[PDB]
């Protein structure tokens, strides 16, 4: 069993410039009968099936630009991609098909890289029937920022929150390259309405001061 | 490609994938399958040959069993005694040679290794100048996915659909969210089209300020 290791594994460079991602077979996959390497590369968007790129170690296969290319032979490869386009935001990954099982590289996630940009900020209190099925969840949105990185604290009558919250952030938008984040604060109804303020606070590379938006129970 | 079978299963149970090949011949192809856990990375699965014969990763030999027979254009994973690591999107992986393993794809068919029963999501409201918010909170569903579309697939500009949080319950939870100008509210209507096939709900939401 081929071990294929990819480095780096994680990956973010700015439009137009160069990403490149390198790859390790424990074994030579260079067959000395056509001497053609039996290495591919993929690219897998998301929620999309991994789509061929190069196939023979540095062979296109149609309907793939120009900019990117693979090279390497035997242990070692390499795939590079010049000028990284919007529509190049994906996962990519190496595999092997000198000898069954076919093995693959754990893949490397290859962002795009801008300018900081400041997240907009929504607050949502718990809608009217979910109060009727005994609980509230208060929701808080940060819209459309960069980079990833973003600290939401709840504060509730400006007492902090720890453990009753999760989040999600949302795959880099391929159109502008900014990300965005969910917060949901989930209590009982018994538990919200207990207290009278609840704040959502956001903490970004943006911000030039942290940004609260708050809400008192009822209004 | 198109990948089906794929659905909710208990433990030890078991599960049939099908494959349509409707593009090119399954005869005259070799044909495997690869998963992928979610979140994770690719795993190889099975292959059985133009030819005929069989081979099988270590974590599936015995348990699956690969099957071919040139019906309507059709490939097939026979999986039997199922973990819980088995839990994946499976993919049909169309070769272009004999020893010529250049993968192609269809769409993928999501296994869930589960004793859980199918539980349908509720939908509240997430109520909204320059730029309002507002959304839909799609609550306790089990399993994945749900899909959201907002004024039937009619409004995209805006729409943030996140992805779904596992939450201390075991259900699942997402948000879809869109951005809108706020003289624009109490004119144009906003509502979310649900859809959690597993457990074939559909629930269609207004989103009133």
């Amino acid at each position: 069993d081929i071990v294929m290791t990819q480095s780096p594994d994680s990956l973010a460079v700015s439009l137009g410039e160069r990403a490149t991602i390198n790859c390790k077979s424990s074994q030579s996959v260079l067959y000395s009968s056509n001497n053609k390497n039996y290495l591919a590369w993929y690219q897998q968007k998301p929620g999309q099936p991994p789509k061929l790129l190069i196939y023979w170690a540095s062979t296109r296969e149609s309907g793939v630009p120009d900019r990117f290319s693979g090279s390497g032979s035997g242990t070692d490869f390499t795939l590079t991609i010049s000028s990284l386009q919007a529509e190049d935001v994906a996962v990519y990954y190496c595999q092997q098909y000198y000898s069954t099982p076919l093995t693959f590289g754990q893949g490397t996630k290859v962002e795009i890289k801008r300018t900081v940009a400041a997240p907009s900020v929504f607050i949502f209190p718990p809608s009217d029937e979910q109060l009727k099925s005994g609980t509230a969840s208060v929701v808080c949105l940060l819209n459309n920022f960069y980079p990833r990185e973003a600290k939401v604290q709840w504060k509730v009558d400006n007492a902090l929150q720890s453990g009753n919250s999760q989040e999600s952030v949302t795959e880099q938008d391929s159109k502008d390259s900014t990300y965005s984040l969910s917060s949901t604060l989930t209590l009982s109804k018994a538990d919200y309405e207990k207290h009278k303020v609840y704040a959502c606070e956001v903490t970004h590379q943006g911000l030039s001061s942290p940004v609260t938006k708050s809400f008192n129970r009822g209004e | 490609l198109v990948e089906t079978g794929g659905g909710l299963i208990q433990p030890g149970g078991s599960l049939r994938l099908s494959c349509a090949a409707s593009g090119f011949t399954v005869s005259s192809n070799y044909m495997s399958w690869v998963r992928q856990a979610p979140g994770k990375g690719l795993e190889w699965v099975s292959v059985i040959y133009s030819g005929g014969s069989t081979y099988y990763a270590d974590s599936v030999k015995g348990r699956f069993t690969i099957s071919r027979d040139n019906s309507k254009n059709t490939l097939y994973l026979q999986m039997n005694s199922l973990r819980a690591e088995d839990t994946a999107v499976y993919y049909c992986a169309r070769y272009d040679g004999i020893y010529g393993e250049l993968d192609f794809w269809g769409q993928g068919t999501l296994v869930t290794v589960s004793s859980a029963s199918t539980k349908g999501p509720s939908v509240f409201p997430l109520a909204p100048g320059g730029t309002a918010a507002l959304g839909c909170l799609v609550k306790d569903y089990f399993p994945e996915p749900v899909t959201v579309s907002w004024n039937s697939g009619a409004l995209t500009s805006g729409v943030h659909t996140f992805p779904a949080v596992l939450q201390s319950s075991g259900l699942y939870s997402l948000s879809s969210v869109v951005t809108v100008p706020s003289s624009s509210l109490g004119t144009q209507t906003y509502i979310c089209n649900v859809n959690h096939k597993p457990s074939n709900t559909k629930v269609d939401k207004k989103v009133e300020p």
